[PDB]
């Protein structure tokens, strides 16, 4: 709902768009485990894109924990530290994928 | 409120013991063990119901028939109030008819 | 609120080089390191060694 | 009564393996008396047996129990063999491979 | 020496058998000690999945049986009275206490009495299990073979780093003929510690080797169980149940 | 009008013939889906874990 949600006036991260372009993306948190089923998703992300997601993205810093955990998460700060956590319980790796772009890609 | 402020306590799960362990054997008894005696007088239970399948009025009227005469004469009767008004129900109560 | 090196999931050398990387820039780890560096944690440090 | 370092999962085939099985198997079949010997069957058991337990505690390396009854001839246990095996935890092999420093993984035991 | 078994029963021309390693436990190093060919229509069937379902969970249900109840609204002591005039007072008509409604009354639609989950599948079924059960194993590398479960030390601290020596897995099973033949040495190990466990040929099945992460044989009851699964495949049309006497079948 | 009633009688009755049969087709094209063991096996990937 518009008047229950808070509100703001559309604006960018100290201008982003003039000058040389900047991944506003600071750091992806990652928190897998050994075990649990629902890992699945998550380490063969690891496996495969996790890889090529930071050969295409240098200036992003990536952590991975590899703890016990029933359910895994991924914690993800930007530059005004921001901090948004997402579930990424029982799902795919396509669509991690696509998640992991995204918040690459918002700001 | 029906939930709890504070956690209850870790159940410990035992995953291996003398049931868990043992569980499931003997079952083929029949398939290689030369036929020499039936899985069902296998199972530890009252004897209205040694291997065998039934409805609330199956099991009834099989355990009236039984064990009735050893039955208590309260739970005799209302085990006769029970059939009575589950025979009507199933008989006359409900869809396709 | 304390420092992000308190907080879990901090590695110091790989930050500043992925640092480095995001705003566009490639250079020495050594001039890097005494920019960062102040002189008021120095006297932190050594007395934090003394103590 | 005393229990030896385990043996490691992990092996690599040495050079000319070729030579070594050959001359095992010229020793085994007097000698080898058809030529095309990667063709040779062993329908016998004891030719297999003598075969596979020779190069086991030889090399190192077993054949588990779900291929033995695929290795019919002699160049399918060649191809079992030239081609590596290895054992090593995914963290290890990550860590051993290139990553780039903005990446890194922990390993919380 | 090595020690052999070939398939006394018939194979088919089009289906080759498969043959697989024989140890022991007289020594500790001592492995891949003889060989055995395996039936391949009982050791090679399909993986079958959906048959492990039903006949794994099959012996979880039939074997199940209820034991809760709750006491209707004529079970419950009381409200046999009206409570109060159906037009006299502005509360609302009530026949009697002890109705689904009230406090402490009866419950409408609950469990009644001990119900009774027995259903039995067809031997077929049940046989097609046990022949997928093992088959799978096969593939999967973890069952074993041995010629008998003799061991001299026989305690658990050898049997344990004999398992995870030869990587077989955390939980074992073991298997005899009959419950009669088993030595002292090793029963008296399994009795002590609870992984590694004992049973004979008779009571195998499929979720306690599914259960455990391996297996165990010993080549009397490899030709057992061969013997009667095949015999199951090749069984003639079953007119009366089996505990009778045959011609041929004991 | 372009044509004539008896002009235009049978010059569509080739395409709604065939059309018609394509529907037959279509129709009689009613089985279920083919089962395969990859789609069956995948299933026991959701315990791959790691050494
Ligand atoms: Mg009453
Ligand atoms: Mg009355
Ligand atoms: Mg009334
Ligand atoms: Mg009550």
């Amino acid at each position: 709902t518009a008047r229950g949600t808070p509100s703001r006036f559309l604006a960018s991260v100290l201008h982003n768009g003039l000058g040389r372009y900047v991944q506003q993306l600071q750091r992806l948190s990652f928190s897998v485990s050994r075990d649990g089923a629902s890992s699945r998703g998550a380490r063969e992300f690891v496996e495969r894109e996790v890889i090529d997601f930071a050969r295409r993205n240098p200036g992003v810093v990536i952590y991975v924990n590899s703890r016990p955990c029933c359910v895994p998460r991924v914690v993800a700060e930007y530059l005004n530290g921001a901090v948004r956590e997402e579930s990424i319980h029982c799902k795919s790796v396509e669509e991690i994928s696509t998640l992991v772009q995204k918040l690459a890609d918002q700001s | 409120i029906g939930i709890r402020l504070t956690l209850p306590p870790p159940k410990v799960v035992d995953r291996w013991n003398e049931k868990r362990a043992m569980f499931g054997v003997y079952d083929n008894i029949g398939i290689l063990g030369n036929f020499e005696k039936h899985p069902k007088e296998l199972i530890r239970g009252p004897i209205w119901l040694r291997g065998w399948k039934g409805n609330e009025l199956q099991r009834c009227i099989r355990k009236r028939k039984m064990v009735g005469s050893r039955m208590f004469a309260d739970d005799l009767h209302n085990l006769n109030k029970r059939i009575r008004y589950l025979y009507k129900h199933f008989n006359r109560h409900g869809k396709f008819r | 609120p304390v420092r992000r090196s308190e907080k879990p999931n901090w590695d110091y050398h790989a930050e500043i080089q992925a640092f480095g990387h995001r705003l566009q820039e490639n250079f020495s780890l050594d001039l890097l390191k005494t920019a960062f560096v102040n002189s008021c944690y120095i006297k932190s440090e050594e007395a934090k060694r003394q103590q | 009564l005393v229990c030896p370092p385990l043996r490691s999962r992990a092996y690599t085939p040495p050079e000319d393996l070729q030579s070594r099985l050959e001359s095992y198997v010229k020793e085994v079949f007097g000698s080898s008396l058809p030529s095309n010997w990667q063709d040779i069957s062993l329908e016998d058991s004891r030719l297999k047996f003598n075969l596979l337990a020779h190069l086991a505690d030889d090399l190192g390396h077993v054949v588990p129990n779900s291929r033995l009854h695929q290795m019919c001839r002699v160049r399918d246990v060649l191809d079992f063999y030239n081609v590596p095996i290895q054992d090593r935890s995914k963290f290890d092999e990550l860590s051993a491979s290139n990553l780039p420093p903005n990446l890194k993984i922990t390993w919380s035991y | 020496e090595p020690v052999l078994r070939k398939v006394e029963l018939p194979v088919p021309t089009h289906r080759r058998p498969v043959q697989a390693w024989v140890e022991s436990l007289r020594g500790f190093e001592q492995e891949r000690v003889g060989l055995a060919d395996l039936h391949p229509d009982v050791f090679a069937t399909a993986p079958r999945l959906d048959i492990l379902h039903q006949v794994a969970m099959w012996q979880k249900n039939f074997k199940r049986i209820s034991y809760a109840k709750t006491k209707t609204r004529a079970e419950v002591r009381g409200g046999g009275r009206k409570p109060w005039p159906q037009k006299g007072t502005g509360r609302a008509r009530h026949g009697s206490i002890r109705s689904p409604l009230w406090r402490g009354g009866g419950v409408a639609h609950g469990p009644r009495g001990p119900t009774s989950y027995y259903y039995m599948l067809p031997m077929k079924v049940r046989a097609l299990g046990l022949k997928v059960a093992l088959t799978v194993k096969l593939a999967q590398d973890d069952l074993h073979i041995m010629d008998s479960l003799e061991l001299p030390t026989g305690d658990p601290q050898y049997l344990t780093e004999l398992a995870h020596y030869r990587r077989w897995g955390d939980s074992v099973l073991l298997v005899d003929l009959t419950h009669e033949e088993m030595p002292q040495s090793i029963v008296e190990a399994t009795s002590r510690l609870k992984t590694f466990n004992l049973i004979p040929a008779v009571g195998l099945n499929v979720h306690s080797m599914l259960k455990h992460q391996t297996l165990v044989l010993t080549l009397p009851t490899v030709a057992f169980l061969e013997d009667k699964l095949l015999w199951q495949d090749s069984r003639y049309r079953p007119l009366y149940p089996f505990s009778l006497p045959y011609s041929d079948f004991p | 009008p372009y044509m004539t009633r008896e002009q235009e009688r049978g010059h569509a009755a080739v395409r709604r013939r065939e059309a018609f049969e394509a529907i037959k087709a279509a129709a009689t094209s009613k089985f279920p889906p083919h089962r395969f063991i990859a789609d069956q096996l995948d299933h026991l990937n959701v315990t791959k874990k790691w050494s």
